[PDB]
């Protein structure tokens, strides 16, 4: 299985499936196996990774879909990351 | 049934899934393919508890309805340097700032 | 363009809300005007009388966020076979992360204050441009 590494601004290294990370067109362009994100801290990038898992799991499923949870305190920074990453 | 995990050590975090019926040892083989350290140089934990190789992930409390895609469960990881094992150390994620006034 | 067909042939339907939102059903009348109907709490169902060829869509009653019905945008009642009702399963879409963040931010900040947020102008526009049925009826044409 092919993995890639996404590094937060505070140095946390998140290792995820390549297919998952290609959810983002921005990340695709940054790869073409490690990407550094100077403006995305770990409390945000961890949640981004969780979204990839959620999206891949629930896209094209008839099994009932749960809400993606986002705490108030991270919502603004997460919005900014989602806009940069186009996801 | 699939379970969705974060395998964490120091400032490393692996996102992956596994079967509820799969073993602790089989999870070390997954970590081996990614971080290039063999099973006998790994210890896996649930909170502070050392996990036994032959047990299933389900037996150790990782179930499909508690280890979810959008909220995965954490497995601690420690490596052996030379003769002995390091202590379990998981670096916390950064802290969110204060809510802006307009969001209160 | 998008309007119910005036068929006059009855069709019994179960609206089944399998989302965690309060659901507003919307019937498109014979001139294409959206007509709202009574809401459904999360997890609840209603047996209703509609007609073959009539058109329906479904929204979050409080925010107007878009919802799916049998995995798609529009629901059209068909012929009841064996006197059995047609199931309309209403569910959350998989929202993009950007749209989900916009929903959460909209739920915490009053519209007058969007401009006080420290974000690029384009994200202020994205917040102000909130979900609305008319916009989507135009799009689906
Ligand atoms: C209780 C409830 N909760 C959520 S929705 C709902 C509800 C409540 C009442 C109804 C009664 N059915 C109707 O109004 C149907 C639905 C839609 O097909 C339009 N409709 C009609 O009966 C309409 N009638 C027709 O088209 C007749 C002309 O040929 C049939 C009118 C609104 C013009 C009277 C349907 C749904």
């Amino acid at each position: 299985m092919m993995y890639v590494k996404l590094i937060s601004s505070d140095g946390h290294e998140f290792i995820v499936k390549r297919e998952h990370a290609l959810t983002s067109g921005t990340i695709k362009a940054m790869l073409s196996n490690e990407v550094n994100f100077r403006e995305i801290p770990s409390h945000v990038l961890s949640k981004v990774c969780m979204y990839f898992t959620y999206k891949v799991r629930y896209t094209n499923s008839s099994t009932e879909i749960p809400e993606f949870p986002i705490a108030p305190e991270i919502a603004l920074e997460l919005l900014m990351a989602a806009n940069f990453l186009d996801c | 049934m699939d379970v969705f995990l974060m395998i964490r050590r120091h400032k490393t975090t692996i996102f992956t899934d596994a079967k509820e019926s799969s073993t602790v040892f089989e999870l070390k083989r997954i970590v081996e393919g990614i971080l290039k350290r063999p099973p006998d140089e790994q210890r896996l934990y649930k909170d502070d508890q050392l996990l036994d190789d032959g047990k299933t992930l389900g037996e150790c409390g990782f179930t499909s309805q508690t280890a979810r895609p959008q909220a995965p469960a954490t497995v601690g990881l420690a490596f052996r340097a030379d003769d002995t094992f390091e202590a379990l150390c998981i670096e916390p994620f950064s802290s969110p700032p204060e809510l802006p006034d307009v969001m209160k | 363009v998008l309007r119910s067909v005036n068929s006059r042939e009855p069709s019994q339907v179960i609206f089944c809300n399998r989302s965690p939102r309060v659901v507003l059903p919307v019937w498109l009348n014979f001139d294409g005007e959206p007509q709202p109907y009574p809401t459904l709490p999360p997890g609840t169902g209603r047996r209703i009388h509609s007609y073959r060829g009539h058109l329906w869509l479904f929204r979050d009653a409080g925010t107007h966020d878009g919802l799916l019905v049998n995995q798609t945008e529009l629901f059209v009642p068909s012929l009841n076979v064996d006197g059995q009702p047609i199931f309309a399963n209403i569910t959350l879409p998989v929202y993009t992360l950007k749209e989900r963040c916009l929903q959460v931010v909209r739920s915490l900040v009053k519209p007058e204050n969007y401009r006080r947020l420290d974000i690029v102008r384009s994200l202020y526009e994205d917040l102000e441009d909130h979900p609305n049925v008319q916009k989507d009826l135009e799009r689906l044409t």
